Parts: structure tokens; sequence; C-alpha cells
């Protein structure tokens, strides 16, 4: 549902 | 446990993780930025640093609110970075890393927002612009809205006299928060918020041996910020509900939904 801060994260 | 260390450690990735800080805005506020204070100086500074978006063109208002989200997604970026480098955070739960950065993200916005901001305007573009507070009041409704209250609260912000050894650790502290909704491991996270805010506590008693209440106004600004962006949030939506041609960012689409 955040994918894009999932993906920040990463 | 040296506390000295980790205040000095989250300071150093403040400063590596922020392409702002408070010494580089009070340096180029001091006096080059172009200074954005009607109409044609916004088109001027547009051609200049964002060609691409008047190369076209939307509403004067609707380019500005764009900006603002450019700006705001980037922070985010610069924020989840600074938050991997807060000592703790990466051994958290990926969904309690997400949970917390969607709900500290714009507290933390604001909060350093009072860096670049004085009473008659605030930095913008990477430091090359100067956009007047007044001329963000003369918009159209609703976006002379989203501006006043920042300024306001940054102006009792800055009152506080904070450096950036300060804010570093005010913005972990907002950051490792134990009580937002749906977190998975609340206790871990509580302890690291403990431990965090303790560090605060002490350096604060170094920094500002002056101002024995510093650490309670820090605590009060942080509620003060959660109230902010549940306004802010609200009008974003009011924004996003009327202005066809206000497109949201996607990035900060998932951060305000199903946030307040
Ligand atoms: C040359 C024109 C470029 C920039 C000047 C235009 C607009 C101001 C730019 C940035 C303002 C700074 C921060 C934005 C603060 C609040 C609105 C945030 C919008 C949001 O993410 O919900």
């Amino acid at each position: 549902r955040h994918k894009i801060l999932h993906r920040l994260l990463q | 446990a040296d506390l000295k260390s980790l205040a000095k450690r989250i300071y150093e990735a403040y400063l590596k993780n922020f392409n702002m800080n408070k010494v580089k805005a009070r340096v180029i506020l001091s006096g080059p930025p172009f200074v954005i204070h009607d109409m044609e100086t916004l088109c001027m500074a547009e051609k200049t640093l964002v060609a691409k978006l008047v190369a076209n063109n939307k509403e004067a208002e609707v380019r500005i609110f764009h900006c603002c989200q450019c700006t705001s997604v980037e922070t985010v970026t610069e924020l989840t970075e600074f938050a991997k480098a807060i000592p703790g955070f990466a051994n958290l739960d990926l969904n309690d890393q997400v949970t917390l950065l969607k709900y500290g993200v714009y507290e933390a916005i604001f909060a350093m927002l009072s860096s670049v901001m004085n009473k008659d305007g605030m930095l913008v573009a990477y430091g090359n612009g100067f956009i007047t507070r007044e001329f963000l009041k003369s918009l159209r409704k609703p976006f002379c809205d989203i501006m006043e209250p920042k300024f306001d609260f940054a102006m009792k912000f800055n009152a506080l006299e904070l450096d950036d050894s300060d804010i570093s650790l005010f913005v972990a502290a907002i950051i490792c928060c134990g009580d937002r909704p749906g977190l998975l491991n609340v206790g871990h996270i509580e302890k690291m918020q403990e431990g965090i805010v303790h560090v605060l506590r002490l350096h604060l008693q170094s920094n500002h041996p002056d101002d024995i209440f510093l650490f309670p106004k820090l605590l009060q600004k942080m509620a003060d910020l959660r109230q902010l962006v549940t306004e802010h949030a609200q009008l974003v939506q009011i924004i996003k509900k009327t202005e066809s041609d206000a497109a949201l960012h996607p990035l900060l689409q998932e951060i305000y939904r199903d946030m307040y």
C-alpha cells in the first residue's frame, strides 16, 4: 500500500 | 551507552542527507536568490528555475502548488535516507518503518521548513528563490491558505533559536514515535523513542543552559505539528477534490491515503 515508500526504504 | 555520540551521529546524518540546513539558509537569507513578490517575478523565476513547467500552462496557483509538491517529494526522500541512518531504525520491521515515515514526514517537513522562513518569506528551489509571504497570501483560495499556518508555526519555532544539532534530534524524535496508528511492534518503537528523546533532553540541557524549559517547549511543538499536519491534510483533500488541474504526486497520495 506504500509501494514508493517501501521502495525508498530498500 | 554514549549519548553524546548518538547525538553526533544523528547530527552527521542530518548534515549528509538534507540539501538545506539552517546555516546554509541563513547565509543565503543574509545577502543569489531570485525574489518572487508578484506575478511578474513568479513568471520570471519559473522561466529560469523550472523552465520545463512553463514551456507549454496551468493557472499560476496550480503551478505553485506543483512546485510545493515537488519540494515535498524531495524532502520525503531525504527524510527516508535520514531515517535509515537513525541508529536502530533499520532494525525495525519494514512495515513499521513505512508507518513511522508515513505519519512523521509532514511533521518533520514543517519543522524543517522553519529554517528557510523568516517573517517576510521563504527560500525555495534549492536556495535559488525567495518567495514572499505576502505574495502567497495573495493567491486565490484555497491556495492562499496553504502556507500561512506554516509561517505562523515557524515564527514561534524560530524564536527558540535552535541550531542544526538540536533540529536533527528533534526530527529524529518526530520520526521515532510509538503512538502512530497501526504499528506492529509498539513496544520496541517506544523504547527506541525513549532513547532518542533521552538524547534530545540531554543535548538541550548542554546546548541551551539558558532555557530550562526548552525540552517541554519542544514536546509541545511536536503536538502542535501533529495538529498542523492534520489541518494541512484536510486542505489538501479539499484541493484534490475541487481542483482538477492540481494533480497530486503518487508518493504524496500514498502518504495521505488513510492518514487522518
Ligand atoms: C520558481 C518557482 C519555484 C518555487 C516557488 C513556488 C512554490 C513554493 C515552493 C515550495 C514551497 C515549500 C514547501 C511547500 C509547503 C507546503 C505545501 C506542501 C504541499 C504538500 O506536499 O502537501
